[PDB]
């Protein structure tokens, strides 16, 4: 009765018999942009259903030694669907999130995942090393798209902030021996009512195993983790032709 | 008395201490009405 649970939006509707709870991050529920706030005049388009539905994205396979993944928002459906024609049609794009992160076993492997939200997720280098070099990431690993990507330093991050500490952002946790997914639902943040959904991302999804994948070999060992997300409220604005970046 | 022939401005100031707003508006077809249309 806090364990199961359905989420129906859209024509899709996801269901899970081992849930622990759902985070509305910040508690804040995504609105649409009030008239106080805005700021652009022209009567946005709120396509509805067509958009404010679940993804499935690529996924992932969790081996013994696997550092770890990230997804930014919202790269990952700007080629997907009529939300990613919407957003690229128009210069200005806003919504919030619903992620849902899946991931089962048995009741005989173990291991931790950490599901996190983290706003304005700004990536930096290894600095060649030694430092010395002023080396910035390529945009396919700022915005690698649906497939997301692998932390390189998962402890810093990859950004010099310790991973010890990201749970002070919206998040759960996927332990195998209690749960087999994460349910995160996201508000828009920004310091403007609308933006590029090409230029740039709100937030970005992490998914690192902090307590590593075990199990006794003879059992199953492909252990996949899927994200599946779907925007909520998403407003567009700015009609123009269709541009990628 | 025996000689009859011996017997401004239309804008004005208002206070606007913020930009005007914008009233939300819909599709207008029709004739007659044309506001796009000016003579410099
Ligand atoms: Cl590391
Ligand atoms: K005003
Ligand atoms: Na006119």
């Amino acid at each position: 009765s806090d364990r199961v649970a359905q989420l129906t939006i859209g024509n899709s509707t996801i269901t899970t018999q081992e849930a622990a709870n759902i985070v509305i991050a910040y508690g804040e529920w995504p609105e649409y942009c009030p008239d106080t706030d805005a700021t652009a005049v022209d009567k946005p388009t709120r396509p509805d259903v067509s958009v404010n539905r679940f993804f499935t994205l690529d996924t992932k396979s969790w081996a013994k030694d696997s550092k770890g993944w990230y997804w930014k928002f919202p790269d990952v459906l700007t080629e997907v669907g009529v939300f990613g024609q919407n957003a690229q049609f128009h210069y200005l794009y806003r919504s919030g999130f619903c992620v849902h992160v899946q991931c089962n076993a048995s009741k005989f492997h173990q291991g931790a995942l950490l599901v996190a939200v983290l706003p304005e997720y700004v990536l930096g280098t290894i600095a060649g090393g030694t430092g010395n070099e002023n080396s910035h990431p390529p945009y396919a690993t700022t915005q690698p798209g649906q497939v997301g990507a692998v932390l390189t330093h998962p402890y810093v991050l990859d950004a010099g902030i310790p991973l010890s500490q990201l749970t002070v952002c919206p998040h759960q946790w996927i332990n195998l021996r209690t749960n087999n997914c994460a349910t995160i639902i996201v508000p828009y943040m920004n310091t403007v009512p609308f933006d590029s959904a090409l230029n740039h991302c709100n937030f970005g999804l992490l998914v690192i195993p902090v307590v590593p994948l075990d199990f006794n070999t003879g059992a199953t060992s492909e252990i996949p983790i899927t994200v599946t997300i779907a925007p909520m409220c998403a407003e567009f604005a700015g009609l123009r032709q269709a541009v990628k970046q | 008395d025996p000689i009859a022939d011996m017997i401004r401005s239309l804008t004005a100031l208002q206070v606007l201490p913020t930009a005007a707003n914008t009233e939300a508006s819909s599709h207008r077809l029709g004739t007659g009405v044309v506001p796009a249309l000016q003579a410099a």
